[PDB]
C-alpha cells in the first residue's frame, strides 16, 4: 500500500501495466507520468474522509466518497482527480509546475499536479464536466461548487453520506 | 433559520414577463440551495427550476425550460424567476423554496414561503 495525498490506497481489484506517457499541460508544459494502463479498484483512507475509486487507463469511472466536512470530501475528489491521470485535469493547469519547491523539495509531476489543485481547485471542477444521476439509495451528488444534488453530480462522483 | 416571502405576481397579457423575488432573512443564505415551485389550481405543486448554492448550476423542469430562468444574489439573499413568453397554462400560485439539495423532490426543502398570484 502506497500514499498519495494524505490517502492510504489499496488496490482491491483489477490489474494495471506501469507505462511512461508524455502529456501536454494547459500552460503547454510537458510531464513524464507513469500511466497505470488498465481497469483497476481502490479504497481511499484519510482522516477526515473515506472513499473508494474506480479508474481506467487515464480515466476515472467512479469515485464513492463519505467524509466529515465538506472541505474533507473536496480533499478526497481532487486526489482521485489527479491520480486518475485524465486529460481534463492535465489541461486545466493555469502555469508552468515547478518540480522543486523554494526549499529545496524536489516533487514528481503527480505530486506537482496535486500541489497545484491542493490550492485552487476552480479551474478543475468547472471543467471536469457534470452528468445527470438516479435516485440510488444511500448514494447522493455534488457540484462543482459542492453543492449536494439528487439530479446531477460531478461526473462520476458520488457522495454516500 | 430561514424564512421566505415572495413577491412581483399580478395579472398580465398572454406573451408577457414578470420577474419574481423571493427575500430572505436568514443566518447563511448562501449556503442553502434554492428552487421554485407552482401549484395550478385544483392540481399539487409543481417542479418549475432549482439553484446552486453558487448561482452556476441552475436546472428546470420540461415545461418550462427555455422559457424560464431562474437566479440569486447572495449578496442580497434574493433569488429571482425570470417568467417569458407566459402562457394562458402558466397561471398559478409560484412558491419559493430552500434547502440543503438542489433537487426536484418538493419534500428535500426545508424552509419554505407563501406564495405570489400570477394569472395570465
Amino acid at each position: 500500500s502506497f500514499s498519495f495525498g494524505g490517502f492510504t490506497f489499496k488496490r482491491t481489484s483489477g490489474s494495471s501495466v506501469k507505462k511512461e506517457e508524455e502529456v501536454l499541460t494547459g500552460n503547454l508544459q510537458t510531464l513524464k507520468i507513469r500511466v497505470h494502463e488498465g481497469y483497476e479498484e481502490f479504497t481511499m483512507v484519510g482522516r477526515r474522509a473515506t472513499a473508494i475509486l474506480r479508474k481506467a487507463t487515464r480515466r476515472l469511472i467512479q469515485l464513492i466518497v463519505s467524509g466529515r466536512d465538506e472541505q474533507s470530501i473536496a480533499e478526497a475528489i481532487i486526489v482521485a482527480m489527479v491520480f486518475s491521470q485524465e486529460d481534463c485535469m492535465i489541461k486545466a493547469v493555469r502555469g508552468d509546475l515547478n518540480f522543486v519547491n523554494r526549499a529545496n523539495q524536489r516533487l514528481n509531476p503527480m505530486h506537482q499536479l496535486l500541489r497545484h489543485f491542493q490550492k485552487d481547485a476552480k479551474v478543475l471542477f468547472q471543467n471536469w464536466g457534470i452528468e445527470p444521476i438516479d435516485n440510488v439509495m444511500g448514494m447522493i451528488g455534488i457540484l462543482p461548487d459542492m453543492t449536494p444534488s439528487t439530479e446531477m453530480s460531478l461526473r462520476g462522483v458520488r457522495v454516500s453520506k | 433559520q430561514v424564512q421566505l416571502q415572495e413577491s412581483g405576481g399580478g395579472l398580465v397579457q398572454p406573451g408577457g414577463s414578470l420577474r419574481l423575488s423571493c427575500a430572505a432573512s436568514g443566518r447563511t443564505f448562501s449556503m442553502y440551495a434554492m428552487a421554485w415551485f407552482r401549484q395550478a389550481p385544483g392540481k399539487q405543486r409543481e417542479f418549475v427550476g432549482t439553484i446552486s448554492r453558487s448561482g452556476d448550476y441552475a436546472l428546470h423542469a420540461d415545461a418550462v425550460k427555455g422559457r424560464f430562468t431562474i437566479s440569486r444574489d447572495n449578496a442580497k439573499n434574493t433569488v429571482y424567476l425570470q417568467m417569458n413568453s407566459l402562457k394562458l397554462e402558466d397561471t398559478a400560485v409560484y412558491y419559493c423554496a430552500a434547502g440543503a439539495y438542489h433537487s426536484k423532490d418538493k419534500t428535500l426543502y426545508d424552509y419554505w414561503g407563501q406564495g405570489t398570484q400570477v394569472t395570465v
